[PDB]
């Protein structure tokens, strides 16, 4: 799960790392009513918002007056801030960040992940700061520079000068930018991080090293024993839907397409898709049952996939599972009738009595096709869409 | 045949559990050689029909087994993991589904310093078609036969199952390497051994978008892989962004999308399809 | 460092782990004023000094009235409480630790150390509490267990089980026992500590598990980074001189000889002490110079084992070093003299011109002999002493 | 000879601090091929003219040393140690003494997974008489020769160096490994290299009460060690209780008596002597 940029800056305090001095505001009047608490402008504003690139969207501006705080607090909580990081429907303010102004003398970018290939947390440093780091890599890989912690001893000192030095960091600086690793490294390993990226972590005209702006990642997996970042979670920065489907032990992801699909297994749902738009068709979404696919389970995910009205036609493709196919059919049934399902539905169970299954959908009546195999049920779902 | 075998004694970690009962019968039906489980506080009692011990070291002690296979929840995995490790056991299956990264991170580094091999986690298992059958994947489609399987999927690997039994091809032996981030065992591993074993005359690669463990693999196949390989990647059709189901489901930095391994895999030598369901075309063909 | 046994019980206490309640007291007003604040009686009086057997000797006492306690205190506070592990001078009591007395059901032993051999920490445990385990090992050995930390995991809960279930507990005990073996282990390592020692832990009437007694001994190399433990240090508890040798850079130990040693270097302080009680002689002490033998450090050094008077004769053996002979030799006569040392001197330098060093040595007119060889040098301060 | 030569180049880490300033000189007159030294912040500089450098691995890269000698206070060895491991050094010499216990428990496990052999720490360092030396021994009262010194202590060793020198014997070479509780080589570590050694004709050993590190040697060379060894153990007036200058110095549980030690090592076929005097006797002796 994403932190929000003030949440981040906010552990990296409690762990003593650099961050400019402000406040998370709700309301306007909160808002204006920080650039006193904070001294002297000008002030920096910030919609809070997990996805980037809210700078060139205009959810990042830097203000001289009371009067523009609250203009621009006024203008975004509760409006929906859309970059290029963010669905072409962006995401709700409801917290405007406002620090201080930061005197940037030079823009470095700090990061960590873990590695999939070395199988290491890997902290990277780069003189490239407020660019895509991405880009970096692409255009000027020589400028970035990594280090791997070692799983049996911990994030070292010496690995901290590394890169200060690579960095061409000198005097103090290389201390400061040492302690930061250490810093950043720990929370990283303590807090079960999946990635940091600092930036662009600024020195700034005095000469001291600042976190300007911090983008944390939790390890969603490691929540149970992350009590903290377990309260931090923002439900309303990612998608409604995915969220339901998630308590009911369902897997949803939406695409554009026109063919809803409904598949038991990740690897077997992309497959589907895969499969579906290699025969003309439109893949609509991505649903994983889950396996212990039951009749609820069934009913909830057809909800979920035709909550959405661009579904044409709904694809199941049940193999395998913890259910028998003729009871997994009659809830394909018992649904299609309660959500009361308006559209042709093309099933392809496998696995225990998947004939008894199959019949027990034809017989039915419900306009809920039986298809023969793969391949199959993929021509008729991309049929009885083709003309609507 | 790989892994496993008709010899193979096998313990359950977290046996007296839903789903280390079930599956623990699924395979003791099956014939495997379960020897026995353990969950700590249920040592001393029997269940289906074999003895439940406190701790690993009692039971390897008791039975002799060699491999075990995990059905604890994620948040005592990392525990039971190095405890195996550290009883003996050279083959760990991990069913277990869950498990924070950087406890994988840990035990990766602790299973290889220690010469144990790990299947998983978050796999449906390992099985030789006929003789052993370790997690949950349905033994009514496999057939003893000449074909290996490796899958970063569980339900895809079904598919390839049925698939090779379908075209009287047979499976020497199914592998799920699995999803998460850092697995016991990825292509490389299950590949190198596929290639040293007799019995094996094909290879079926199931991989995903996400990662470059594909695009490693295809490196190692072009290099050091002389039988034939099908290969399929899913998820041609993800969007980059949201994860697909798994955690290294996601296609970011413009990296890891299906084409790339594709390519890849092709490059390399590996007969690739483009619908899941050709993949026994594809092995009539180079067989 | 040791530490005493409430020092420890704090630290227990302060990562959950299970003590008697009680508190210590520097005064019998303190003692006595402790037992309405624990509750009713009977009460545990106990001496607090680093050595142990304390009980053996009669620091230990469980009294039933505020009378016996102030009794106690006043008995005990300021005298110094002598044990088989004290040396035959014992050690002073400047604190009466009060607690409850405990409903004893069976007596357990919990401690870990650092295996020179494994290479591990390494935490055993014993069904033979309230005895010396030193003694469990010589005869019944396969009643005691043991596991190692593994460096690259840390202390895992399988390790506490399986030690609980040797112990053959059962229930909540070993639950119980896992958090005890998990939160040492925790200390142990988190401290830097040398040694811990939960003797005996105790299964109470009540069924839970109780560090009755504990005994910790910190690793000194890593002081630096504990702060805290720096601040437990109690000097009194061992002997003076050995704590002023200190400061002064040299190693100071006492035995019971004539023949004052004065070495540099440890190993070859053993070895002289080794050949003098080999030509007879008598080593009466330990002294390794540290090397870096400046003059003060040899004036510092006369004083320290002159300050015994069982010494009759020093010998003083300098291989090596960082200053030239000739100017270790005056060191020698600068601190003869000064120190007034009454005193046969028997010199043997080695190194950079031992020869005009052996020579200053002749000349100084001091009862300074100045022998040519170990092995010599060692017959002629033998030699000085017989006959007093 | 073991460990180093005339060909050994060698770095130090920190090198422009008083004592790695000092001796580098000794070994640098001593026609070490000190090649440079490392000191974070001070990279750039020449010292004693030598190349200053701000990390191990810009050093390593930039001479292609493969020793480094460490004059680092304890506080930060850790630091230094596992940094040289990483910077591909492969032999590693602490002369530092103070270095926590955990510490070095750790870095034991690092160097033996990474393949890095260390003497030390608070060690004098190793010398190889007329060719190659990196510590703090006399050089002048070594002389090139047959004979191998180990030892747990740093002045005893000096005493049986001179001995050796004045029986005309000579030193193949000779390794402190050391006091500390947790060393980077122990005495059959030492004893297996000078076992495979031509030039070494016969060994001296020099141990003290303390732990057992004697107690396995004595396993080992009766075992695996074919060339004579003369064996020496210190503290036998040593009384139980107090640590005799070194942590590991105290005899503690009725073990670890330097009487336990001597026997071990008489049983093992080890030429024994009870005093430090005459081990150029012994050497005589046996050769
Ligand atoms: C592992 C998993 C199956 C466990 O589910 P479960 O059986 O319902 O869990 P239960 O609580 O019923 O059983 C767990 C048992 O672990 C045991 N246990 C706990 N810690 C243990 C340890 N360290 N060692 C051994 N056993 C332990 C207990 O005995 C418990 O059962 P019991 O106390 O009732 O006897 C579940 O967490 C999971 O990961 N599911 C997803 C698996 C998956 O999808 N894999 C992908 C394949 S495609
Ligand atoms: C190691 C020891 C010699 C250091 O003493 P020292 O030279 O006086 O210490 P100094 O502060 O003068 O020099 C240490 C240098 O380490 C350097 N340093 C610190 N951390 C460093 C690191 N990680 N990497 C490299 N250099 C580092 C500094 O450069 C410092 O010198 P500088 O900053 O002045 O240039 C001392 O701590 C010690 O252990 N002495 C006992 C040794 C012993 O008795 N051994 C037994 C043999 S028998």
């Amino acid at each position: 799960m994403n932190l929000h940029e003030y949440q981040a800056k906010q552990l990296f305090a409690r762990y003593g790392l650099p961050a400019p001095v402000g406040y998370a505001c709700t309301t306007p009047r909160e808002a204006e009513e920080a650039a006193s608490k904070i001294g002297a402008g000008p002030w920096v504003v910030k919609c809070q918002v997990h996805a980037g690139g809210r700078g060139k969207a205009g959810g990042v501006k830097v203000v001289n007056s009371k009067e523009d705080i609250r203009a621009f607090a006024e203008n975004w909580l509760g409006k929906r801030l859309v970059t290029y990081q963010t669905d072409a429907n962006g995401q709700p303010v409801n917290q405007i960040l406002v620090e201080a102004a930061t005197d940037i003398a030079k823009e470095l970018y700090l990061g960590a992940v873990v590695d999939r290939s070395s199988r290491r947390v890997v902290f990277m440093a780069s003189t490239e700061g407020g660019v895509e780091i991405e880009k970096v890599a692409e255009e000027t890989p020589h400028l970035i520079h990594k280090v791997a912690l070692d799983p049996l001893t911990g994030p070292m000192p010496y690995q901290g000068r590394e890169l200060a030095f690579k960095l061409g960091l000198e005097g103090k600086l290389v201390q400061q930018f040492t302690k930061i690793f250490m810093g950043l490294a720990t929370i990283f390993l303590e807090r079960d991080l999946a990635l940091i990226e600092i930036n662009p972590l600024v020195i700034t005209k005095q000469g001291d090293l600042i976190c300007l702006d911090g983008k944390l990642g939790a390890d969603g997996n490691a929540l149970f024993r992350q009590p903290d970042l377990r309260e931090m979670r923002d439900q309303s920065q990612e998608d409604p839907r995915e969220a339901q489907a998630a308590q009911w032990e369902l897997n949803y992801v939406a695409l554009d397409g026109n063919i809803g699909c409904m598949v038991n297994g990740a690897g077997l749902a992309m497959g589907t898709m895969d499969i579906v738009k290699l025969h003309g068709g439109e893949p609509a979404n991505f649903l994983d049952v889950g396996g212990g696919a039951t009749k609820e389970r069934v009913t909830e995910a057809f909800k979920i996939i035709l909550s959405d009205d661009k579904v044409k036609a709904v694809l199941v493709n049940i193999f395998g599972g913890i259910v028998r196919c003729d009871l997994i059919a009659d809830g394909i049934i018992g649904a299609v009738a309660e959500v009361g399902v308006n559209v042709p539905v093309v099933v392809r169970l496998e696995g225990n009595n998947a004939e008894l299954g199959a019949k027990k959908l034809a017989d039915s009546g419900l306009n809920i096709i039986a298809a023969k195999g793969l391949t199959d049920a993929a021509q008729q779902v991309v049929a009885a869409v083709e003309g609507k | 045949s790989i892994l496993i075998d008709k010899n193979t004694k096998v313990i359950c970690q977290g046996f007296t559990g839903s789903q280390g009962t079930f599956h623990s019968e699924q395979a003791i039906a099956y014939g495997t050689k379960m020897v026995g489980g353990v969950t700590p506080g249920k040592g001393g009692t029997t269940h289906l029909g074999l003895p439940v011990f406190n701790t690993v070291r009692e039971a390897v002690a008791a039975t002799g087994a060699t491999a075990s296979v995990i059905y604890v929840p994620a948040p005592f995995c990392k525990d039971s993991i190095l405890e195996a490790i550290d009883a003996g056991i050279k083959l760990i299956i991990t069913i277990t589904e869950g498990i924070p990264t950087l406890d994988m991170l840990t035990v990766k580094v602790k299973l290889d310093e220690a010469g144990v091999r790990m299947i998983g986690p978050n796999v449906p298992g390992v099985i030789t078609p006929g003789e052993c059958k370790i997690g949950i994947q349905p033994g009514h489609i496999h057939k003893p036969g000449k074909v290996g399987i490796v899958s970063r999927s569980g339900t895809l690997t079904y598919e390839a199952v049925k698939q090779t039994t379908d075209y009287g091809f047979g499976q020497s032996t199914c592998v799920g390497i699995g999803g998460d981030p850092i697995p016991g065992s990825n292509f490389i591993d299950i590949l190198e051994m596929f290639e040293k074993d007799p019995q094996t005359e094909a290879i079926v690669m199931i991989g995903e978008i996400g990662g470059s463990a594909e695009e490693e693999a295809a490196a190692y196949i072009k290099e050091h892989v002389t039988k034939p390989v099908v290969g399929y990647i899913a998820g041609v059709t993800a969007p980059k962004g949201k994860r697909m189901g798994h955690a290294g489901a996601i296609i970011a930095g413009g990296k890891g999308t299906a084409d790339e391994k594709f390519a890849a895999l092709e490059a390399a030598g590996v007969k690739t399809v483009r619908s899941l369901a050709d993949i026994g075309e594809a092995l009539k063909t180079v067989l």
